[PDB]
RNA sequence: GCUCGCCGGAAGACCAAGGGUUCCUGUCCAACGUUAAUCGGGGCAGGGUGAGUCGACCCCUAAGGCGAGGCCGAAAGGCGUAGUCGAUGGGAAACAGGUUAAUAUUCCUGUACUUGGUGUUACUGCGAAGGGGGGACGGAGAAGGCUAUGUUGGCCGGGCGACGGUUGUCCCGGUUUAAGCGUGUAGGCUGGUUUUCCAGGCAAAUCCGGAAAAUCAAGGCUGAGGCGUGAUGACGAGGCACUACGGUGCUGAAGCAACAAAUGCCCUGCUUCCAGGAAAAGCCUCUAAGCAUCAGGUAACAUCAAAUCGUACCCCAAACCGACACAGGUGGUCAGGUAGAGAAUACCAAGGCGCUUGAGAGAACUCGGGUGAAGGAACUAGGCAAAAUGGUGCCGUAACUUCGGGAGAAGGCACGCUGAUAUGUAGGUGAGGUCCCUCGCGGAUGGAGCUGAAAUCAGUCGAAGAUACCAGCUGGCUGCAACUGUUUAUUAAAAACACAGCACUGUGCAAACACGAAAGUGGACGUAUACGGUGUGACGCCUGCCCGGUGCCGGAAGGUUAAU
RNA sequence: AGGACCGAACCGACUAAUGUUGAAAAAUUAGCGGAUGACUUGUGGCUGGGGGUGAAAGGCCAAUCAAACCGGGAGAUAGCU
């Protein structure tokens, strides 16, 4: 009901939190 | 956390209002562009 | 003196409620509803005159209307303004 | 009199104060004050012209007379006052008439000497006379450039003008700076050094002294990155660049004097 | 409804901002609510916000904005004068009690107050876009006087105890009262008064300022609180009656004193310091043209007016900003008891909650904790984390030092309760009483009563007396940075930045420089003991050689050399 | 007296654990630093993108910054997938 704002922009990833998980080793 | 919208009507009318807009020549084109569009809310101004 | 058909257009109806009859019964004071633009003085020139009464204070307040939704769609009804007519003792009115 | 302060706490370790007893503890006089409104360095357009300046304690202007007009009316030195506006001390005196007004303080002034500006005025510490009439020789203040437009010379704590020559229409004037400058011969001068002249005696001690006149911290230029200023960048310390400003003028030892309408009235530069 | 638990400087109450009917009542349970829901800030309908004194509006201006003309600019437009906007600041006035399902300093009762009007009467220099005064202003600190408020006693009302005892040195509760008006106090500031004169305040001035002379030391301004009145009132424990058990009506006792006491008030004070601490109007006053016996002025009285808008509700939150009924964030006001230095902390009051899934079981494992034999860092990159220390008073305390520190160095002793000193001391408070008086909110004397540490001595209990919460681990060598500070919002708080200081150099004022096609503005209403830039970075001892290169400064004889 | 000391409010964010489709798009718990000053905070105002501001980390400029966002040139170009 009047229920849009859940894939829009998937804000979800907009997001972008942090990535990189402490991994440059592969370097 | 503080978030970046802290409401306040005086601040909000200063800076965006309709007075405010039409103050300014590019102001008087914002409003021409709304009409155009045909927006119903004109400006902030209640 | 405020002419009479500005007198005649100031009032719209009177305002029935438990707090205007208690108002009526212990203060003898009249509850109406009247045009939003009436000021004090119009509104007791009214009632003394159209009412042939003696009016001792009028209070007045505004009330803003109520958001209401038919159906679906929303909508909001419009501001009027009540005015507590205090009438002088002894005084009678319907 | 200076005073070294006890180290009771780092900031106080090396703090010299400038103690003068005789100024006066109590309000200056008001009608003789006016709104300062501080600036930020910023010009009419916001943007901060001369950088570094910013805040320190709120100050009233005290309106001084330079021009010094009051011909033969003779003044009393009523007491002697604090101006922040000025590294220079304040007197406030009283004419006969009834006008009381400020003055930059004298070396020698005190409460209640005379003084009397005029033609006829006598020579001593504190008259305004025309270098005319002024001997060849003699230490002046609140000197004119121009007549009538009021003193613009030798107006900080302790300096003095050496009158050296007059040539008719100009006297030649000893700056304290060391240049010689021509000086229309019907500007008025006032005699004598100006007072406090233990200011620059005086040692802050600390970073918040500074904050409390308005000086912002200065960054230097080589602890930046290349877009802020010439000298940024490097990967350690590095300066491998000729001085420059943060527009790329140089600073060690260029002149940047480009008046080629006052050049008739420099007889030497200074050095 | 009875118990239990939690907050209680908040998880209580009042607001601003913001939201915008979420408020109250009736009704419904589809959807929403992380479950059900009869419930709800949900749906539906109705109701609800009452002001001369609260606030806004309004008068006034700050930063700043706009800006007639004006100056400038290809155009747009930029800056800015006169002006005009602009609060977060200045400017008149109302309190207590009662009442609604929901509003109240708004309604009602009582008692006040303010500013404008018109009209009367008496009196008669009124008058500004101008002059002057005032408004009108900082930080820190020290006490003194108070009050809010609290405690105890007295007083009044009630009680005599589910289990030993409880008619008493016993228990519970209450003991409230305003604005205003009068008095002008502690205390703070101030020399008053009269006449003459005067290059000043754009002109004037009786005003301010300044010169004189004479007289009087004692007048004036401000001023918390108290006291009286307000108030024979109101409120009031309770009773007396009806009772839809919600309530409604009637009646109503005592309503005092002492002590302690604020971060609130006197205090926009006083003292002191340097970093030297808004403006304008309202208000007071002065005269200018003008008005000349008119206008206007103040004094009293009467009368009238005081409009308009907001007012419900949340407001450290389920209603605001976070997409959520989100463990986050959000400015002001109030500040009870016991212990305590305390607004910490522990337990409580008033008041408000138990956080919108529960019920069992009592595996591994994870989370947050408790205890641990012997050992005590052997763990580990590393004592990470834990554990430990922790208060007051006294003794005592090293190297080194910039003589301030180090230093709370380190280390150690005492600490409960009861009694005596002293049926509660020293001290504080201060009555009666008496005396004096220029008489009052007076001054002595006087010590009642109240309050009340701290210490010594003796005794006594426990394993343990800073018994809980709370609450430093310490020391030795050394690198760097002098220090306090600042910084990568969201992996880096550091040796990085800054710093006081030092030096070089530029800059003579229409300053250099910077923002701007420009006008202009900042620098600065400053003037070389100043300002800008650059590097270094407290302090102490110091800072040596090189000008060939690259820069910069100075030179101007010669060579070369542009447009023309 | 003090950019003095200990320490709540307040401001900050040194360490560890949790959490990491979280309660939370950076927080909680236990500790931690400053706490009369170069302090902090409310309201309002000003500075605008090759520009501001910056006790200087290329930090911040609306959860976005070695050059913000929106619209347009624009169906940029892409020997590349
Ligand atoms: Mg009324
Ligand atoms: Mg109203
Ligand atoms: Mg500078
Ligand atoms: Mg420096
Ligand atoms: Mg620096
Ligand atoms: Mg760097
Ligand atoms: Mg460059
Ligand atoms: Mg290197
Ligand atoms: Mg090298
Ligand atoms: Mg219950
Ligand atoms: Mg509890
Ligand atoms: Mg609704
Ligand atoms: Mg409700
Ligand atoms: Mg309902
Ligand atoms: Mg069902
Ligand atoms: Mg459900
Ligand atoms: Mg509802
Ligand atoms: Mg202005
Ligand atoms: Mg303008
Ligand atoms: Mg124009
Ligand atoms: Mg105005
Ligand atoms: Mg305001
Ligand atoms: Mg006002
Ligand atoms: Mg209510
Ligand atoms: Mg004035
Ligand atoms: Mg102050
Ligand atoms: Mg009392
Ligand atoms: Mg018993
Ligand atoms: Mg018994
Ligand atoms: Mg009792
Ligand atoms: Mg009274
Ligand atoms: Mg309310
Ligand atoms: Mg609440
Ligand atoms: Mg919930
Ligand atoms: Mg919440
Ligand atoms: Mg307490
Ligand atoms: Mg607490
Ligand atoms: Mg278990
Ligand atoms: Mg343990
Ligand atoms: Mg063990
Ligand atoms: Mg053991
Ligand atoms: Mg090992
Ligand atoms: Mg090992
Ligand atoms: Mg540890
Ligand atoms: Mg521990
Ligand atoms: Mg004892
Ligand atoms: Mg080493
Ligand atoms: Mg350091
Ligand atoms: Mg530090
Ligand atoms: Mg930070
Ligand atoms: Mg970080
Ligand atoms: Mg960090
Ligand atoms: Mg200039
Ligand atoms: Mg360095
Ligand atoms: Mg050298
Ligand atoms: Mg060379
Ligand atoms: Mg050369
Ligand atoms: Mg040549
Ligand atoms: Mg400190
Ligand atoms: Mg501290
Ligand atoms: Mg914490
Ligand atoms: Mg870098
Ligand atoms: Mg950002
Ligand atoms: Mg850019
Ligand atoms: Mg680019
Ligand atoms: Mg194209
Ligand atoms: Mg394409």
């Amino acid at each position: 009901m009047s229920g849009k704002m859940t894939g829009i922009v998937k804000w979800f990833n907009a997001d972008k939190g942090f990535g990189f998980i402490t991994p440059d080793d592969g370097s | 956390m503080k978030r970046t919208f802290q409401p306040s009507v005086l601040k909000r009318n200063r800076s965006h209002g309709f007075r405010a807009r039409m103050a300014t020549k590019n102001g008087r084109q914002v409003l021409a562009r709304r009409r155009a569009k045909g927006r119903a809310r004109l400006t902030v101004s209640k | 003196m405020i002419r009479e058909e500005r007198l005649l257009k100031v009032l719209r109806a009177p305002h029935v409620s438990e707090k205007a009859s208690t108002a009526m019964e212990k203060s003898n004071t009249i509850v109406l509803k009247v045009a939003k633009d009436a000021t004090k003085a119009e509104i007791k020139a009214a009632v003394q005159k159209l009412f042939e009464v003696e009016v001792e204070v009028v209070n007045t307040l505004v009330v803003k209307g109520k958001v209401k939704r038919h159906g679906q769609r929303i909508g909001r009804r419009s501001d009027w303004k009540k005015a507590y007519v205090t009438l002088k003792e002894g005084q009678n009115l319907d | 009199a200076v005073v070294k302060c006890k180290p009771t706490s780092p900031g106080r370790r090396h703090v010299v104060k400038v103690v003068n007893p005789e100024l006066h503890k109590g309000k200056p006089f008001a009608p003789l004050l006016e709104k300062n409104s501080k600036s930020g360095g910023r010009n009419n357009n916001g943007r901060i012209t001369t950088r570094h300046i910013g805040g320190g304690h709120k100050q009233a202007y005290r309106i001084v007379d330079f021009k010094r007009n009051k011909d033969g009316i003779p003044a009393v030195v009523e007491r002697l006052e604090y101006d922040p506006n000025r590294s220079a001390n304040i007197a406030l005196v009283l004419y006969k008439d009834g006008e009381r007004r400020y003055i930059l303080a004298p070396k020698g002034l005190k409460a209640g000497d005379q003084i009397q500006s005029g033609v006829d005025a006598a020579i001593k510490p504190g008259n305004t006379l025309p270098m005319r009439n002024i001997p060849v020789g003699s230490t002046v203040h609140n000197v004119e450039m121009k007549p009538g437009k009021g003193g613009q010379l030798a107006r900080s704590a302790g300096t003095y003008v050496q009158i050296v020559a007059r040539d008719g229409a100009y006297v030649t004037l000893r700056l304290r700076s060391g240049e010689m400058r021509k000086v229309e011969a019907d500007c008025r001068a006032t005699l004598g050094e100006v007072g406090n002249a233990e200011h620059m005696l005086r040692v802050l001690g600390k970073a918040g002294a500074a904050r409390w006149r308005g000086v912002r911290p200065t960054v230097r230029g080589t602890a930046m990155n290349p877009v802020d200023h010439p000298h940024g960048g490097g990967e350690g310390r590095n300066f491998g660049k000729h001085p420059v400003t943060p527009w790329g003028v140089q600073t060690k030892g260029k002149k940047t004097r480009s008046n080629k309408r006052t050049d008739k009235f420099i007889v030497r530069r200074r050095s």
